[PDB]
C-alpha cells in the first residue's frame, strides 16, 4: 500500500474512485499484494463490455473509451466532503469491491455490507478462495454482484473487471435518473459556514439552473466514459453559463472541458477547439494539430484559477478551499509531467494517465516549461492559509509538493516541505495508527 | 526585522546574525525563529540554480524567493560563498527591499570576508569566530540596513 | 519486532486497512 | 564573547545599539601596497620548504601530494582577492566601486583569467601560448617558457615545480571547476626550461558546459 505518497493526475475527475475492503480473515501483506495486483486492470475498454438498455450511458455508444478505475483503500472523512457532491459528483466514491476469503454466504455478507455503507451506490464482492465447493459455486455464479477467483487474483480478473464496469454503468444510470430533478445549489449555500472560504495571505434563475444541469449532465458522461458527447455537452454548458455570470460553476465546467481535450488527445481523435473556449480564453475553427496542446491547457488552467479568484466576494457561492487546493495540485503535477521532454508525445500522455513516475532521467534541451515557472506556480500553494485545514488535505498537499520538488531536482526544497509535513502531522490533535510508510518518510528525510 | 547568513560551498554556515529595529526587539516572534534556517536552506537551492547561468553584474541576485511576507535576497562571491538573508515585516506590512543599500551592504561584507580570508590560520570549513568581524558587520548593519 | 509483527495480523473485517480521523 | 558561537546559533543583535576593537587586520586596507622584494628570498624559502617536505615525505606520490596541498592554500586566498582588486575601477575600499568583474563563470573565461591576470600578478609577466589539445576529448594547458619559481632547481625531471600546479589547482577548484592539474616538461623552441601545466577537467564540468 502507498499511503502518504500522493501524486494526483489531471484526468483524476475522469478516474473512478473505488473503495476496497478486506472481508474475512486476511493479513496485511496478502491483502496489500491482492489490491496491488487488482490495481493493474484499470483500463477496461468499452468494447469488451456488453451493452445496456438505456441510451445516455450505453457502452455501445462509442468504439473507443478507456473507462478508468482508481482503486483506493482510505475511507475519507465523510459528512464534510459530502456537501460538495452537488457541485461535482466524482468526489463521491460509487462502487465497492470487497475481497472476501471465508467461504461464507455472499447474500448475508453483502447484506451487512449494504447496511454498513448505505451512502454508496454499487456494492459487490469477490471470493479469493482456493477451490470453493460446487454448492457455493452455483449460488455465486447465479448472481452478478458476486464473483470468485483463485488466490493471488489470476483466474478471471479481466472478465471480472469487465462485469464490474457493466454493473457500475447501470448503477450510475439509476443514480442519475434519481438525481436529475434536484435544484443543485452551491456548497456554500448548502453548508453556510461549514466550508472555509480559502482565506488567502497574498431573469437570472432559470438559465442558471439549466446551465448547471447541462454541466452535471456532461460531468456524469465524463465520469461514465463517453467523451465526445461530453465535449458537445460542455460546449453548450459553458456558453450558456458565461452570460449568467456564475463564475464558480463555470470554472469547473472549463476544467472539465480541458480534461476532455487532454483525454481525447490521448485517445487520438481529431476535434476542433470550440469558438466559445477560444473567445473566453485567448490562445496567444482550428484543428488540435495546429496548436501546441500544453500551452492551451496552461492558459485554460490560468483562466479557471482567475475565475475561482473572482468568485470570492459572494458570500454563499464561494469556491471551497479544498477544491481550490486540489485543483492547484492537479495543475502543478501536470506541469511537472510536461517538464520531462521536448516532445509532447504518446509516452508522456501514457505517463500522465497511468501514473508512472520514472524517477530521474536524462534532461533534454529546452523542455516545455522552464524550471522556474514550475517553482513560481508552486509558490502559489503557500499563498493560501495551510495550517487550518485538516490532515488529509495537509498531507496530500505537502506530499505531492515533495514529489514535485524531487522531480524538479530541488533536494533541499524537498527537505523543507517534508519538514513542513512532519510538523503538520505532529500538530494534529488526534491519535494516528502506525503504517510502514512513515518508516520510508523518516528514512527519506 | 532581518536575518543574515554567510554559507560555504559544503552547505554549512560560516556566519549567522539577526537584526531588529528596536520597536519589537524580540525579532521574529517565536515560530519564524525556528523556521529561519529551513526557509534559508530552501532558498539556497534557488541561489545555487542562479549560481551558474548566463545573464552586466551577476554577483547580486536581489529578490530570489518568497514566503509568508519574507523577502529573501542573495549575493554570490567568487569562492561559492553565498551571502543570503531574509527580511520580514514589522508585524504587518508588504516589505520591499532597497536596490542599492543592500548592494553596498553586500559589497562591504564581502570586503570584510575577503580580508578575513587571507590569514593563514583560517580554513574554509571552520566558522568565522571573530568578535571584530561581528562588531564590524553589525555597525555596518546600523549604517546601511535601516 | 514491530516491522514483521504488523506484517501478519487479523484485519478488522468490514473496515478499511487504515483510517485517518476518528 | 559576541562572536558567532555556532553551537548556540545566531545571537540577537539590536540595530539601534557600537564600540569597535583595534583588530589591526580589518582596519588595515589591502588596496595594492607595492612592497616588492628580491627574488633571492623567495628562492631560498622555496628550496628550504622543498627540503623540509623532502625529509617528511617517503615516496614520490607523497612529495607530489604534500607540495600540491601546500600550494592549494594560496589559490583559495588568491581567487577571491585578485578578482576583488580587478573589480576596482580607477578607509573602506568598498566606497570606490560600483560593479564587479562578473564571475568568470565560463571555462574559457576562468582559464583566460589565469592566463592574463593571475600570472601577471605572480611572475610580473603574462603567460605565453595557452592551448587546448583537441585530440582526446579535452586537455587544456598553459605553457611557460621560463618558470621563475623553480628556475634554480636542476635535473631533467620535473617534480619540485608542483607549487604552481597547486596554485592553479586551488584557483580552479574554488571557482567551481574541479581538475586534475599536473605539470610536464617539453623542450620546443630552444628554451629547454619550458614547462606545461596540463589542466584536465572533470566529468561534472564536462556535462555542465554542454
Amino acid at each position: 500500500m502507498n499511503i502518504l505518497k500522493h501524486f494526483p493526475s489531471y484526468v483524476g475527475p475522469s478516474k473512478i474512485r473505488t473503495l476496497v475492503i478486506p472481508i474475512g480473515h486476511w493479513t496485511r501483506k496478502e491483502f496489500n499484494n491482492a489490491v496491488q495486483k487488482l490495481s493493474e486492470f484499470n483500463e477496461i475498454h468499452l468494447s469488451d463490455v456488453t451493452p445496456i438498455d438505456s441510451p445516455i450511458f450505453t457502452p455501445q455508444g462509442f468504439p473507443h473509451g478507456k473507462l478508468f478505475f482508481d482503486f483506493l483503500t482510505i475511507d475519507h472523512d465523510d459528512a464534510l466532503e459530502l456537501f460538495l457532491y452537488d457541485f461535482e459528483p466524482f468526489r463521491k466514491t460509487f462502487v465497492i469491491i470487497g475481497l472476501v476469503n471465508d467461504y461464507s454466504d455472499p447474500l448475508t455478507n453483502l447484506n451487512f455490507m449494504k447496511e454498513k455503507y448505505p451512502t454508496l451506490i454499487s456494492p459487490n464482492l469477490v471470493y479469493a478462495s482456493s477451490t470453493p465447493t460446487k454448492e457455493l459455486e452455483q449460488t455465486i455464479d447465479t448472481m452478478e454482484n458476486v464473483f470468485a477467483s483463485s488466490p493471488d487474483m489470476q483466474k478471471n480478473i479481466e472478465t471480472i473487471m469487465c462485469d464490474i464496469a457493466r454493473n457500475f454503468l447501470t448503477a450510475l444510470n439509476s443514480y442519475y435518473s434519481s438525481y436529475k430533478h434536484v435544484t443543485l445549489r452551491s456548497p456554500g449555500a448548502i453548508g453556510g459556514n461549514a466550508v472555509l472560504k480559502t482565506t488567502l495571505i497574498r431573469n437570472r434563475s432559470q438559465q442558471k439552473s439549466l446551465g448547471r444541469q447541462m454541466k452535471i449532465l456532461g460531468n456524469f458522461q465524463l465520469l461514465a466514459g463517453r467523451y465526445v458527447d461530453a465535449l458537445n455537452s460542455f460546449v453548450d454548458a459553458i456558453t450558456t453559463l458565461y452570460k449568467v455570470r456564475d463564475y464558480l460553476w463555470l470554472g469547473s465546467a472549463l476544467d472539465g472541458i480541458s480534461i476532455c481535450f487532454l483525454l481525447l488527445s490521448y485517445l487520438g481523435l481529431s476535434y476542433q477547439i470550440p469558438q466559445i473556449v477560444s473567445l473566453i480564453c485567448p490562445v496567444e475553427n482550428i484543428d488540435v494539430e495546429n496548436i501546441n496542446l500544453p500551452l492551451l491547457i496552461k492558459c485554460i488552467s490560468d483562466k479557471v484559477l482567475y475565475y475561482y479568484d473572482l468568485s470570492l466576494m459572494h458570500n454563499s457561492e464561494y469556491a471551497p478551499q479544498v477544491v481550490y487546493c486540489e485543483f492547484l495540485l492537479k495543475t502543478l503535477t501536470f506541469m511537472t509531467s510536461c517538464y520531462k521532454s521536448s516532445e509532447f508525445s504518446k509516452d508522456v500522455l501514457d505517463n500522465i494517465v497511468k501514473n508512472q513516475h520514472r524517477a530521474l532521467s536524462d534532461i533534454p534541451n529546452s523542455p516545455m516549461f522552464p524550471r522556474f515557472e514550475v517553482y513560481f506556480y508552486s509558490n502559489k500553494l503557500f499563498e493560501l492559509q495551510l495550517k487550518e485545514m485538516q490532515v488529509e488535505a495537509q498531507i496530500k498537499i505537502y506530499s505531492t509538493m515533495a514529489e514535485v520538488y524531487r522531480l524538479l531536482g530541488y533536494k533541499r526544497k524537498q527537505l523543507f516541505v517534508l519538514r513542513l509535513l512532519m510538523v503538520a502531522l505532529l500538530a494534529t490533535p488526534n491519535k494516528i495508527a502506525w503504517h510502514p510508510d512513515y518508516r520510508t518518510l523518516i528514512d527519506t528525510i | 526585522p532581518q536575518y543574515f547568513a554567510i554559507i560555504g560551498k559544503k552547505d554549512n554556515p560560516v556566519y549567522e546574525i539577526e537584526f531588529t529595529n528596536a520597536e519589537n526587539p524580540q525579532g521574529f516572534p517565536q515560530d519564524l525563529k525556528e523556521l529561519n534556517p529551513f526557509i534559508l536552506h530552501a532558498s539556497l537551492d534557488i541561489v545555487e540554480d542562479l549560481q551558474w547561468q548566463i545573464n552586466t553584474d551577476n554577483c547580486y541576485l536581489g529578490k530570489v524567493d518568497h514566503f509568508y511576507g519574507l523577502a529573501i535576497t542573495a549575493y554570490i562571491s567568487y569562492s561559492g560563498m553565498k551571502f543570503v538573508m531574509i527580511h520580514g515585516n514589522s508585524a504587518n506590512s508588504s516589505v520591499v527591499i532597497d536596490d542599492n543599500n543592500m548592494r553596498s551592504f553586500y559589497q562591504e561584507v564581502h570586503e570584510l570576508y575577503v580580508k578575513t580570508l587571507m590569514n593563514p590560520f583560517y580554513k574554509i570549513t571552520d566558522p568565522i569566530r571573530s568578535p571584530a568581524f561581528d562588531s564590524r558587520v553589525r555597525t555596518l548593519a546600523r549604517k546601511h540596513l535601516s | 519486532t514491530l516491522d514483521k509483527y504488523s506484517s501478519e495480523e487479523i484485519l478488522p473485517s468490514f473496515e478499511p486497512v487504515y483510517s485517518w480521523s476518528s | 564573547s559576541d562572536g558567532y558561537e555556532y553551537t548556540v546559533g545566531p545571537k540577537q543583535a539590536i540595530t539601534s545599539e557600537t564600540t569597535y576593537i583595534p583588530s589591526r587586520i580589518y582596519s588595515e586596507s589591502l588596496l595594492f601596497k607595492r612592497q616588492e622584494a628580491s627574488l633571492s628570498a623567495m628562492a631560498f624559502l622555496f628550496q628550504e620548504m622543498i627540503s623540509q617536505l623532502h625529509r617528511t615525505c617517503k615516496t614520490a606520490g607523497d612529495f607530489e601530494t604534500k607540495l600540491s596541498d601546500y600550494g592549494h592554500n594560496i589559490g583559495i586566498r588568491l581567487l577571491e582577492l585578485l578578482n576583488f582588486r580587478a573589480s576596482v575601477s580607477p578607509e573602506s575600499l568598498s566606497n570606490y566601486i560600483t560593479k564587479m568583474r562578473r564571475r568568470d563563470l565560463k571555462i574559457l573565461d576562468i582559464l583566460q583569467f589565469i592566463h592574463g591576470t593571475l600570472w601577471s600578478y605572480l611572475f610580473n609577466h603574462v603567460s605565453d601560448d595557452l592551448v587546448k589539445s583537441s585530440e582526446r576529448d579535452n586537455e587544456y594547458m598553459i605553457v611557460d617558457n621560463f618558470p621563475t619559481l623553480t628556475q634554480f632547481i636542476p635535473g631533467e625531471n620535473v617534480s619540485c615545480e608542483y607549487f604552481v600546479c597547486g596554485i592553479i589547482k586551488g584557483f580552479l577548484f574554488n571557482a567551481g571547476f574541479p581538475c586534475g592539474v599536473t605539470a610536464h616538461r617539453m623542450p620546443q623552441g630552444g628554451h629547454s626550461q619550458r614547462t606545461v601545466y596540463l589542466i584536465q577537467f572533470d566529468r561534472q564540468v564536462l556535462d555542465r558546459e554542454g
